[PDB]
């Protein structure tokens, strides 16, 4: 019913679901994935016609169902990151084939806030603090993220290869870049898999052709600046701001993204092969990030890897900022050693 | 949600010529052991028995593609049964859409050596595009084949128990 | 206008009222006596009818051509620059020694700043010539420290001699810097020298780039600090005054002047001291991460994944 066409019935039904129990003993996998199956469908017609609003019913089931097993959560988040990168349900967040950006950024925040839901860990621990994303949750959409963009994952080793490499991957990486400009929401699930701390690392492949279409474009662009190209500024922004969140760069070296606005497009190009060299010497690998089980959370600690602070990388940042000092001056501040 | 128990189901609807029925259980025993295909499904659970028993029923369904690249799930890939069931002209499983998941040269070589037999163009040229992939050279460092094999594995597994549930 | 007819005529160079000149007369002279020392006095009296502006030269010509140039100045002036010292030297031989010492201590500077990607033996040439600077950096620097503090007295400013060499060797501290933070705060002192006499003699003469000092000074006080809302936060973050910090941001979001990815970074780093300890900080988070949150709304950007990770157990303080 929940597939039902007048929109009436489909409601009543899908506000059944979410509040009528799933049965005591479990949920058979043809129910199970059935359910998950008609809850995202609801969750996506639900907002397509209703909206942020109209979704708690499909959004209450989907939580209830992504809470049910990990079978059901890895179904229901490869489902729902499936469904949000189709052809269909790819308009509601600045998709690419106008539309008003006030709604895409709210249809965003509700599928992106039932993703931190279904993976935040349920269960007063501070009247401030917030409760820890769960890895494997991020793990899974990082490998539907990677299996939606490049589907091949012919580099599937999480170290990163030797820069020139790059020249022999032009053509995937400059796929994963042109799908990263086409689907806004896909920086929001690094992001969201960066928010956790290791499954950025999953991702990797994307983030070597996304940074290879990134320092492939800084390889082309003859204008002086860096605003000449806003959407790939913002990308390697946001690139290394994820990194940097994902803990994959120190944040010394990850602080760059606050200079790139004043910076010449080689520049920032040696910028982000330094990080390029860098993820080289240390590389993803998840037996870095160590369990604090105090607080519980995965935590990369350069400080024991071994010269993780930058040791010779800082150096052509540093040579950056002194040929910048005119206008980096002030920036100085962002990038000193302790 | 018992594995072992849905595939003894599977096995008794089975002997009854209950063959979309064996097929669901099947699978529903599968995505069980998985989560949902994603994993890779243990090798105690997906035995020959039960994937020679699946692909008797999946040919019987007339879903011969779906046999073909059955047929590489085991052990030691069954070429003969795959070739047979190729040659099969009366289909009803999407044929060539499906070989996205043929990551057999061999396989992928007798299907384009039928579709030039039988004039199938634009079957021949998918195939070709299918075997002319980087990743899925026979000559990758045993890793890249490995990996494309648990993925196009998954992808299988998920397509196909979407088909029956 | 050729290298052959300069060698010419002793007086042709006063008809000719450079660069390229220069070069070429270096390029003659090292080409694989008489000839060579001619050639070499009019590359002198060039480069002194240029003034001795080492910009214009080092930007004009190359490292090799400038350091034959300079050695051979060194070598009709006096023919061991530490221990020198220019006290009993000649006004124009210690203003050859310290013009070597002050483009020794440039071209080791700008050979650090990254630049855009017959010819082979010239980079190996360069190569050595670095290396060679590199392993006498020490010795330049004392000489242009003694050559600013020795401010006994053609003839030009004491002033404006002593402002450039200061200048010069706070650039070079500040270089060094990178590995050792301690020589920044002996550049800052050098800096805020220069600045004095930027502001006591006010000659353009001699020429030294405003906005790069002023850079440099803005850079020495927030490295080295011993006004801005940026560098408030700097400040307070460098204290741990965050209650502040969360004040600046809040007017911040009335006039959005902080850039976006200066608090984004500082947002980060703050949960980032937050998930090791400091149970207190979560909330310095939260506070911190609402006003972005609050800020992205006013830009029309999206809520960050940290606010929907924040509002998971909403509470009435956070609400």
């Amino acid at each position: 019913l929940l597939l039902h066409p007048e929109e009436e019935v489909a409601e009543a039904a899908a506000s059944l679901l979410a509040i009528c129990p799933f049965p005591s003993e479990a949920l058979s996998p043809s129910q199970l994935l059935g359910l998950v199956r008609a809850g995202v469908h609801r969750f996506f017609a639900s907002l397509r016609l209703h909206g942020p609003p109209g979704v708690a019913s499909a959004c209450q089931l989907l939580t209830r169902l992504s809470q049910t097993s990990p079978a059901g959560l890895k179904a229901v988040l490869q489902l729902l990151v499936e469904g949000a990168l189709h052809r269909g349900n790819t308009e509601l967040f600045g998709g690419q084939v106008s539309r008003n950006q006030q709604e895409v950024i709210y249809n965003t925040q509700s599928l992106l806030s039932l993703l931190v839901h279904c993976c935040s860990a349920p269960g007063c621990g501070e009247c401030w603090g917030a409760p820890i994303l769960s890895p494997e949750a991020a793990k899974a959409v990082a490998v539907t993220l990677v299996e939606s963009v490049c589907p091949d994952a012919a580099g599937a080793e999480l170290a990163w290869p030797p820069e020139e490499h790059a020249r022999a991957t032009v053509e995937r990486d400059l796929r994963i870049g042109r799908r990263f400009r086409e689907q806004p929401l896909l920086f929001e699930l690094l992001k969201l898999v960066a928010a956790a701390p290791p499954a950025l690392c999953y991702c990797s492949v994307l983030l070597r052709g996304l940074l290879a279409a990134l320092l492939g474009h800084w390889e082309a662009s003859r204008h002086p600046d860096t605003t000449h190209s806003p959407w790939h500024l913002e990308a390697s922004c946001t690139l290394v701001a994820v990194m940097a969140e994902g803990s994959l760069l120190p944040p010394a070296l990850g602080n760059m993204h606050e200079v790139f606005s004043q910076l010449a497009p080689f520049e920032v190009r040696l910028l982000l092969l330094s990080v390029w060299g860098f993820l080289r010497e240390h590389g993803p690998l998840p037996q870095k990030f160590i369990f604090q089980s105090e607080r519980g959370r995965f935590i990369r600690d350069f400080s024991r890897e071994g010269g993780g602070e930058g040791g010779p990388h800082l150096a052509v940042l540093h040579s950056v900022l002194h040929r910048n000092i005119d206008r980096l001056g002030l920036f100085s501040g962002r990038f000193q050693a302790p | 949600n018992n594995h072992s128990w849905l595939i003894i189901q599977a096995d008794i609807y089975f002997a009854t010529n209950q063959y979309s029925a064996a097929l669901h259980y099947y699978l529903q025993a599968g995505a069980v052991c998985s989560d949902f295909f994603n994993k890779a499904v243990p090798p105690d659970v997906y035995t020959d028995q039960v994937i020679k028993r699946m692909i008797k029923c999946c040919s019987l369904l007339n879903c011969h593609t779906q046999v073909a690249i059955l047929c590489q799930f085991l052990r030691e890939i069954d070429y003969k049964t795959a070739f047979k069931s190729l040659q099969e002209q009366n289909s009803h499983d999407a044929m060539d859409s499906y070989y996205d998941y043929i990551w057999d040269v061999t396989i992928l070589e007798y299907l384009t050596y039928l579709h030039h037999k039988r004039g199938e163009t634009d079957k021949r040229q998918i195939a070709i595009k299918a075997i002319g992939q980087t990743e899925l050279n026979a000559s990758n460092p045993e890793e890249v084949l490995q990996l494309a094999a648990q993925r196009r594995k998954k992808k299988f597994l998920q397509a196909m128990a979407k088909l029956y549930f | 206008t050729c290298w052959f007819e300069f060698l010419l005529e002793e007086s042709l160079l006063e008809k000719h009222l450079p660069v390229q000149l220069i070069v070429q007369f270096l390029e003659q002279a090292s080409k694989p006596n008489k000839r060579n020392r001619i050639l070499k006095l009019l590359a002198l009296k060039v480069a002194a009818h240029l003034k001795w502006d080492l910009d214009i030269l080092e930007k004009s010509l190359s490292v090799p051509v400038l350091n034959m140039l300079l050695n051979e100045l060194l070598c009709i002036s006096k023919v061991k620059h530490v221990d020198m010292d220019l006290a009993t030297l000649p006004p124009t031989t210690a203003m050859a020694v310290l013009l070597y010492n002050r483009w020794a201590i440039r071209t080791i500077v700008q050979s650090s700043f990254p630049v855009k990607q017959q010819m082979q033996q010239e980079k190996e040439l360069t190569e050595n010539i670095l290396k060679v600077l590199k392993e006498q950096a020490a010795d330049s620097i004392l000489v242009l420290e003694a050559a600013l503090k020795l401010n006994k007295d053609l003839k030009v400013k004491t002033e404006e001699m002593q402002c450039q060499v200061c200048y010069d060797l706070g650039a070079a501290y500040f270089q060094q810097g990178s590995t050792n933070s301690a020589v920044y705060e002996n550049a800052r002192e050098k800096f805020f020298r220069t600045k004095e006499l930027i502001a006591e003699i006010g000659s353009l003469s001699c020429t030294i780039d405003e906005k790069r000092l002023a850079g440099y000074c803005q850079a020495c006080d927030v490295l080295v600090p011993s006004l801005t809302p940026y560098s408030q936060v700097h400040i307070c973050l460098r204290s741990g005054n965050y209650q502040e910090v969360i004040q600046i941001f809040i007017e911040d979001n009335l006039t959005l002047s902080l850039p976006v990815q200066f608090r984004q970074s500082v947002l980060r780093e703050l949960f980032k001291k937050a998930q090791q300890g400091n149970e207190a900080l979560d909330e310095i988070c939260f506070k911190v991460c609402a006003c972005n949150t609050v800020r992205d709304i006013l830009e029309g950007r999206t809520i960050s994944v940290q606010f929907n990770q924040l509002f998971l157990r909403p509470n009435k303080e956070k609400i």
